[PDB]
RNA sequence: GUGAUGCAUGGCCGUUUUUAGUUCGUGAAUGAUUUGUCUGGUUAAUUCCGAUAACGAACGAGAUCUUAACCUGCUAAUUAGCGGCGAGUACACUGUACUUGCUGCUUCUUAGAGGAACAUUGUGUGUCUAACACAAGGAAGUUUAAGGCAACAACAGGUCUGUGAUGUCCUUAGAUGAACUAGGCUGCACGCGUGCUACACUGAUAUAUAUAACGAGUAAAAUAUGCUUGCAUACUUUUCCUCCGCCGAAAGGCGUAGGUAAUCUUUAUCAAUAUAUAUCGUGAUGGGGAUAGAUUAUUGCAAUUAUUAAUCUUGAACGAGGAAUGCCUAGUAAGCAUGAUUCAUCAGAUUGUGCUGACUACGUCCCUGCCCUUUGUACACA
């Protein structure tokens, strides 16, 4: 059952298994911070 | 000038004839054509009854025609292949000019 | 990322040369800045295809499909609806009958058409009975791919 | 009568005088039990 | 000058001329670049590495690939290259440099030079599988 | 695999006509099957030549009980 | 030169027990950027070892019901495996693996007595353990596909009471143990 | 104008229709070609379109259906192959054999290969019924035509 | 109904009698023949009839009947 | 006569049965019979070697050919390819993508023919005979593999409802001949199969590039006239695949290019598993689609028993699976589609084609089923 969201190594699942969020949520916040799947920088 | 049938022998050998028979004339021949095969397949059941194992068995007829032209005269041309052709094979004609 | 170290000497003297995946969106995004064609607003209630079953939830799928068409038209200059429709086919589940291919709207395909050709980008002729993309639309599109190359190379 | 030249009433094999099991293949217009004893002289030989 | 070579694999035919030139190497109207999969562009690079970018930079080569799935394409586009870039050896650039030119496309491997006879078997009766029939029941 | 009695007395019965013609070279030794031969197969006339090479390779070095 | 997936060159390979690498048989002919080659295994014996490791991998991921034979997606998940252990921890994700399929077969089995296991089934035995239990939790374990192999991996690997594997062997053993 | 397809299946169904016109008519004689006496057929041709083992074959039908002895006529059917020529002879007559159980024999000699594409192509073979008081006797006939030169055979001068 | 008429008969008397071979098809629901223009469907019951006279013969077949006239039938369908 | 009788028959077929068995001449050993046809080794198999009262034969096994495969710079180009230049459309610098037309040429698009692969060559295993391994060249070393022909004998196996193949018996005006209206095998407590779609994130979803081959394709419309929409008559060709341009969300409709076909569909290229980026990130969930009404169009004179069909509403089981039980060893299992058959319309059926190209053999007789030898029988419809 889901219970994860966006209120509270930059890559989808380490950040998603840091802050026990979803995937989708973890990733706006990747792009937040830094501003299918791809190759690390 | 084609050919058509579905032995290879009949084709060989009148394809032979014909282009000996040009050589023999000396004239304008194009150069033969050689077409990939074409072929008829079925698949049929056996047993006419409707008992034992569905077995099946599959057919086979694979038909040869070819291409040729020559600039020589309609009537003679003819001729000469009526002379010297099976009634198995069918031909027909076209004229070249250069 | 996307970019590879070349080993040859290219020419890029048209739009083959460029990728397609990123130049038809660099034209739909040239072509929502200068606002060349409509939506149109008539189809903003028709799922593309049969088999398509949902809506295409971006907002911006008619430039998409304008952008693929355009690439259509270059990669191969003697297209029409059925060759388009068969290109755009997608699977349909019929439920408990198992899935079978099935080809897209013709409406929107001929809209979109119709639409080039207004802009005057495609054309029409007995001779290459297909649409065929005009001199003038020839050298713009690569004018436009040779700028696309500079700047996603320089 | 009520005849038509649409469906399975227009024609049939030409040798039993059948309906059924009848193969327009190529328009032979012939039944399954007759064409797998006609194929030899017919030409249909069984290869592969 | 010119030479038109082919490679044969698979179910893809690729078709390679290689003439005189700078180092235009065409893949229709695309390249080599464009084909999507980078996985089996640097499988054609190979021996863009196993004999020199250099010496291809006065070689042009055209090639046209039609048919087939992909990898069979990417096959047979490093089938037609090689016979062709060997055949131009033998003929018209150097012969000493196709000598070792030989002996490190074999070192590599033999897959290069020639194609494999790999194909679909006449699917059998009984059944949906090829070697599989329906299910039974007693 | 093993061999057929009539590839076999094939075998037998040729060599010994003309076994001065026939010499070292496996080639040589097909092609003069070849031309002795009368089987129509190719691939007959190709088993039934391997076979008499690998009766030749037996002589010289021991009985081949026959020719 | 060669890299996996454009990343890895696997330059280092523990030595586990010598018989574990022939199984796996990683070389520079095994070498590939994704998963599911074109090389065969059934012309011979030893071909079916020389298939890579991480090949028998993505080609043993794909049996779940419908999922069946979608190795295309299985060069996907274990892609994103990857990118996801090797910053999960520091290890490469490739020698993590290894070590995990080292220590994650059963070495003595009791079927019918007990038979020492074979490296080439035991290696296989390994990798069904670890689908078995990427199955099982990819079976209502909230979690992705992704995280519930690599967390099997690095589990197998770091040699935890978690895993699935070594659950199984376990119970092999304790079989073994009450027959013996 | 039709199609070559569907013309050569025209000419092989029409080939079907003279071959049983000829088998149906021809029951007195020989084999003395086909046309591309005389009088009815042609005119009925152009009308509607506008040693030999099928020889032994019908022979044998010839010698049975008049009550013939069976044993004798069939002997003498061999006779006749083996003075014809051939390598050897198969005649089988399986049905009532004047009892109330269905009955077959056989008849062989020479090789009478049976299996083969080779086989196929040498071995020619007929099949006939004869209608008799109550049954239906079922006659097949083969013969294997004498050796271009047969594969097995090898001899070498 | 159906009634034959006599010139209905005479017609194919006549026809009949100046080739000597006809083929009369066994289908009775075709309205024209290719070398008549008669209704056929009152002339196959005639030809059967005539058979059962045992003037004409017929070798019989699929689709196709195959008459051959006699010696003894033009003296007595003449008149 | 699709009325009975396949237990009166023919032919065909399905099984014993894709295995390895069957028979003869002469010889030899009250008779049925035995030997040949085997102790042993080997195997694709009575296949060979060999021992041998047997010697010598015939069938079956073996063999042949198509498929991919290499070459024969053989043989050449139609409907195919290669170019060269005739004008270029934008780019480089001392050819490139897209178009126009003719022809230096035929490996390439291809087939006529033939060759090439025979344990080939050596290092080995073997009674040094039959048999088998390694390594190499080679596309071809388990016959290179996959396809078909299947002996002798038998079943009282199926079919007289395929035949004007067929005997006997039976029937015909209230037909057991034919046609016509309507009706059924599509209904269902259940069962068993053949099979179709799910339980997801290895996936539900939107974009597009890289996609193949077997394939398959031509006695009727409408117009006018007369009588009074219908009847008769004269005119072209509508009666296959169809491209295109339009109309319609779609279904589908309208008018034409082309093709009786490597020429038009389509083929410088038709499906799906893809793909890379993006919504979602395992929450009976958005998965999933059992499930309804409302309909719109086509096929057919006729769709009610919602044939077929796009549209919106409808929202079951299903968390990887009972007792039981089926199939399967390499471009093949499985997944995914798709061509063809029946077809006016209808694949969820059968048959072919291809893509993605997997977890695990060089074996064993434990079950099941066969084959051989010995043996015991009171069995022989075994």
């Amino acid at each position: 059952k889901l219970n994860h969201a966006v209120f509270i190594v930059i890559t989808p699942s380490a950040i998603a298994e840091k802050y026990k969020v979803n995937l989708s949520v973890a990733r706006a916040v990747i792009n937040h911070l830094a501003d299918s799947q791809k190759l690390y920088t | 000038i084609a050919l058509t049938s579905k032995n290879l022998r009949a084709i060989e050998k009148v394809c032979s004839d014909i282009m000996k028979g040009a050589k023999e004339k000396n004239l304008n021949v194009s150069g033969p054509v050689r077409l990939p095969v074409k072929t008829l397949r079925i698949t049929t059941r056996k047993s006419p009854c409707g008992e034992g194992t569905n077995t099946w068995d599959r057919f086979e007829l694979r038909i040869y025609k070819r291409l040729i032209d020559l600039y020589s005269q309609c009537e003679v041309v003819t001729q000469m292949t009526s002379i010297n052709i099976d009634p198995v094979v069918e031909v027909e004609v076209i004229i070249t000019d250069s | 990322r996307l970019l590879e170290p070349v080993p040859f000497v290219k020419t890029n003297n048209c739009i083959k040369d460029v990728d397609a995946d990123l130049f038809i969106r660099s034209y739909a995004t040239h072509l929502k800045l200068h606002n060349k064609i409509t939506y149109p607003k008539w189809c903003t209630f028709v799922k593309t295809g049969k088999g398509r079953k949902l809506a295409p939830l971006n907002e911006d799928w008619y430039f998409i499909r304008a952008s693929s068409i355009l690439r259509r038209l270059y990669l191969h200059p003697d297209i029409g609806v059925g060759f388009l429709r068969r290109q755009f086919s997608s699977k349909q589940r019929r439920g408990v009958a198992p899935n079978h291919t099935s080809l897209a709207s013709g409406k929107i395909l001929r809209s979109i058409l119709q639409q080039l050709e207004n802009l005057g980008y495609v054309e029409q002729n007995p001779k290459k009975k297909g649409r065929r993309l005009t001199t003038k639309g020839e050298n713009a599109i690569n004018n436009f791919a040779r700028y696309i190359n500079k700047k996603v190379y320089n | 009568v009520h005849p038509k030249k649409y469906g399975q009433g227009s024609r049939q094999c030409r040798v039993c005088s059948n309906k059924h099991a009848i193969i327009r293949k190529y328009n032979i217009n012939i039944c399954r039990q007759c064409f797998r004893e006609r194929a030899d002289i017919i030409g249909f030989k069984k290869y592969r | 000058k010119r030479v038109q070579t082919f490679g044969k694999k698979k179910t893809a035919v690729a078709v390679a001329t290689v003439t005189n030139g700078k180092g235009l190497i065409k893949l229709n109207g695309k390249n080599l670049d464009l084909v999507e999969p980078y996985i089996l562009k640097t499988k054609v690079y190979e021996p863009l590495w196993l004999i020199g970018s250099g010496k291809l930079k006065n070689l042009d080569i055209r090639i046209r690939v039609k048919g087939g799935g992909q990898t069979s394409q990417i096959y047979a586009i490093r089938q037609a290259i090689g016979k062709g870039i060997i055949s131009y050896y033998q003929k018209y650039v150097d012969e000493s440099t196709k000598k070792e030119l030989k002996d490190v496309l074999l070192r590599y491997d033999r897959s290069l030079l020639v194609g494999d006879t790999r194909r679909c078997e006449p699917k059998k009766f009984g059944g949906k599988g090829a070697r599989a029939r329906y299910q039974k029941s007693y | 695999r093993v061999r057929t009695k009539t590839i076999k007395r094939a075998a037998r019965q040729i060599v010994e006509k003309y076994y001065a013609k026939l010499t070292l070279d496996f080639q040589i030794n097909k092609k003069i099957t070849e031309e002795v031969a009368i089987i129509p197969s190719k691939r007959m006339k190709n088993k039934v030549a391997g076979f008499v090479t690998h009766l030749m390779k037996r002589i010289q070095k021991g009985p081949v009980r026959g020719i | 030169d060669i890299k996996l997936f454009k990343k890895w060159s696997y330059e280092e390979i523990n030595i586990a027990d010598l018989s574990l690498v022939d199984c796996i048989a990683v070389s520079q002919k095994a070498c590939v950027y994704t998963p599911h080659t074109a090389g065969r295994y059934q012309k011979k014996r030893f071909r079916k070892a020389l298939c890579p490791i991480v090949e028998r991998l993505v080609n043993s991921m794909m049996m779940h019901g419908r999922n069946n034979g979608k190795k295309l997606k299985a060069i996907r998940i274990v892609a994103y495996a990857f990118e996801i252990i090797h910053l999960m921890t520091g290890e490469n994700p490739l020698q993590v693996f290894v070590n995990a399929v080292q220590k994650g077969g059963p070495r003595e089995d009791s079927t019918r007595q007990a038979v020492d296991v074979s490296p080439l089934r035991r290696v296989n035995q390994a990798i069904y353990l670890i689908c078995t239990g990427a199955r099982n939790a990819a079976f209502r374990n909230i979690k992705s596909i992704s995280e519930c192999l690599a967390e099997e991996i690095i589990n197998c690997a770091n040699e935890s009471s978690s895993s699935y594997a070594i659950k199984k062997k376990d119970e092999i053993e304790r079989v073994a143990k009450a027959n013996r | 104008p039709i199609s070559k397809k569907r013309k050569f299946i025209n000419d092989g169904v029409f080939q079907a229709e003279l071959n049983e016109f000829l088998a149906r008519i021809l029951a007195e004689d020989g084999y003395s070609g086909v046309e591309v006496r005389i009088r009815e057929l042609t005119s009925l041709v152009q009308k509607r379109f506008f040693l030999c083992a099928m020889a032994q074959a019908e022979s044998l039908r010839y010698k049975l259906l008049k009550g013939l002895a069976v044993r004798r006529a069939c002997y003498g059917v061999l006779r006749h192959i083996m003075e014809s020529g051939a390598k050897g002879c198969e005649v089988i007559v399986s049905g009532k054999l004047r009892a109330q159980r269905a009955k077959s024999m056989k008849f062989r000699d020479g090789y009478l290969i049976s299996t083969g594409e080779p086989s196929k192509r040498f071995v020619n073979t007929a099949t006939r019924s004869a209608q008799l008081k109550q049954g239906v006797l079922g006659i097949k006939v083969k013969i294997m035509l004498p050796t271009s030169i047969l594969p097995d055979n090898i001899s070498v001068l | 109904y159906s009634y034959i008429p006599k010139q209905n008969k005479k017609l194919i008397y006549e026809y009949l009698f100046k080739e000597g071979v006809i083929v009369v098809e066994k289908d009775a629901k075709i309205p024209r023949h290719p070398h008549l223009n008669v209704p056929n469907l009152h002339i196959m019951m005639t030809l059967k009839s005539l058979k059962s006279r045992n003037y004409v013969e017929e070798k019989y077949n699929w689709k196709h009947q195959y008459f051959i006239l006699n010696n003894e039938g033009i003296e007595y369908l003449r008149e």
